[PDB]
């Protein structure tokens, strides 16, 4: 069984507590959340097609109490429809509570809650940057492998009313038609190069005229003329993405044709940045909601 | 079909600020 | 062309100098090192078959000065044949001088100098643990990708006089016959799992009767029983490996049926360990030569 | 025809030590 109300309740019960109180669910409950949510991810299309109104968040990176502050201001599900753009674990202390509360809502409201895959929702990355460590200390190694099998079926991109294109990373030189995105057959591992790798790793750059090499050593960088031609060929108007920490929680690119979202404020304590989320009304009009520390 | 718009284009404030500690 | 003597000369020029003095070879000199050694690596069997006497080293990890100290004691090539178990880059301040002097000697005496592939000779690892950062700083990204295409061709294991089996990591559950090692065609990436992954990632553990899950989240731990049954099946007397820092640079296991080597003393400054290398003469008798800080 | 042996087996010194700083 999955007493999900008891799970979501025991997670939200620490709301307002002193910072630093963990939520240790049972190994078989967390194991059940992965299987029941993986069941959902594979049933839904790999290229999600969503309808507004919808609230879009960026990266979380294990800042669970900061994920809760996002929900009180944005409305706890099912108040507003939600779509996340990956990067839920790592670089933060509470990665397990973060992904569990996100996996919990995805099961409770499977048509009003949505999660995309990020480059940190991959085995070879979260092993190093602190998520697998969080599994080792509080649970066992096999649970982290259960988490990997769940991430290996997350959707990659989401198209909101054929005018907003959402993904964690950015554009891909090998991306010519949406059928290439649907042609990807889950479960999948994120490769080191190619179409699937680029959608989770590429960055925008104002200095590149075309496709340039990325500093991360993975994927490429695209310029303002790449975004404009892409929106033009697929009758799109906006590219929403994350994958890059921004000072104001939001950062525009290519004359507002693209925007970078980062939802984790005070990211891992080495920046003083703020976290923002993008709200979308019925008329595809967008408003930014920002969390700023003082 | 509906096209994307922004709050600053229609006069609405684009940014809504919330603070914590 | 390849002024190989000049390259070795400028690399050995910092012998006895103050710690931290680099050797900046030109991009074309380094690119020539990778391309000519990769030619040698692909010609020599992926499973090396060497003859004693020779001296085996473990992990250097970009400790270039410490590598020079190892060459001082054991003799500079070609005074003694050398076998290295991998992990030349990463964690060290001078990964470039380390790998360059190693690949240069590999071209200079390809029949008396040998290099095996470690788990850090992979694009997914050295991109994170300092080597790729060291390539961006002193050179360009393209050199790092040229280094990767050379590491993908390093040989995996060696058998010395049909009695000493040598690899970086350790045994593998899938490893049944030596033809399976030779079957692997180069170049390849260090895969996510399997025979090649374990040969570069597995460790020996005393508390495991058989195969158990590894702490790193990659590969397995094997026990003293697995060592004995493996040696008995292939008529081998000793397994020589590295991949793990040990206090005295050398460490026995399973009643001297396996030895762990680690050649980098004061491992990146966070350990008070020592560095050692194993000397095998023509009688297949083993001596240890240790470098220790005071 | 051959067999692996060790210096400690024959009474020789197994380890050769060098110091530096
Ligand atoms: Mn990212
Ligand atoms: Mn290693």
């Amino acid at each position: 069984k999955l007493n999900l109300d008891s799970i979501i309740g025991r997670l939200l019960e620490v709301q307002g507590s002193r910072p630093g109180k963990n939520v240790q669910l049972t190994e078989n409950e967390i194991r059940g959340l992965c299987l029941k949510s993986r069941e959902i991810f594979l049933s839904q299309p790999i290229l999600l097609e969503l309808e507004a109104p919808l609230k879009i968040c960026g990266d979380i990176h294990g800042q669970y109490y900061d994920l809760l502050r996002l929900f009180e201001y944005g409305g706890f599900p099912p108040e507003s429809n939600y779509l996340f753009l990956g990067d839920y674990v790592d670089r933060g202390k509470q990665s397990l509570e973060t992904i569990c509360l996100l996996l919990a809502y995805k099961i409770r409201y499977p048509e009003n809650f949505f999660l995309l895959r990020g480059n940190h929702e991959c085995a070879s990355i979260n092993r190093i940057y602190g998520f697998y460590d969080e599994c080792k200390r509080r649970y066992n190694i096999k649970l982290w492998k259960t988490f990997t099998d769940c991430f290996n079926c997350l959707p990659i991109a989401a198209i909101v009313d054929e005018k907003i294109f959402c993904c964690h990373g950015g554009l891909s030189p090998d991306l010519q038609s949406m059928e290439q995105i649907r042609r990807i057959m889950r479960p999948t591992d994120v490769p080191d190069q190619g179409l699937l790798c680029d959608l989770l790793w590429s960055d925008p750059d104002k200095d590149v005229q075309g496709w340039g090499e990325n500093d991360r050593g993975v994927s490429f960088t695209f310029g303002a003329e790449v975004v404009a031609k892409f929106l033009h060929k697929h009758d799109l108007d906006l590219i929403c993405r994350a994958h890059q920490v921004v000072e104001d929680g939001y950062e525009f690119f290519a004359k507002r044709q693209l925007v970078t979202l980062f939802s984790a404020p005070n990211y891992c304590g080495e920046f003083d940045n703020a976290g923002a989320m993008m709200s979308v009304d019925e008329t595809l009009m967008c408003s930014f909601q920002i969390l700023k520390p003082a | 079909t509906r096209r994307v718009s922004f709050a600053d284009s229609f006069g609405f404030n684009l940014v809504s600020v919330k603070e914590f500690d």
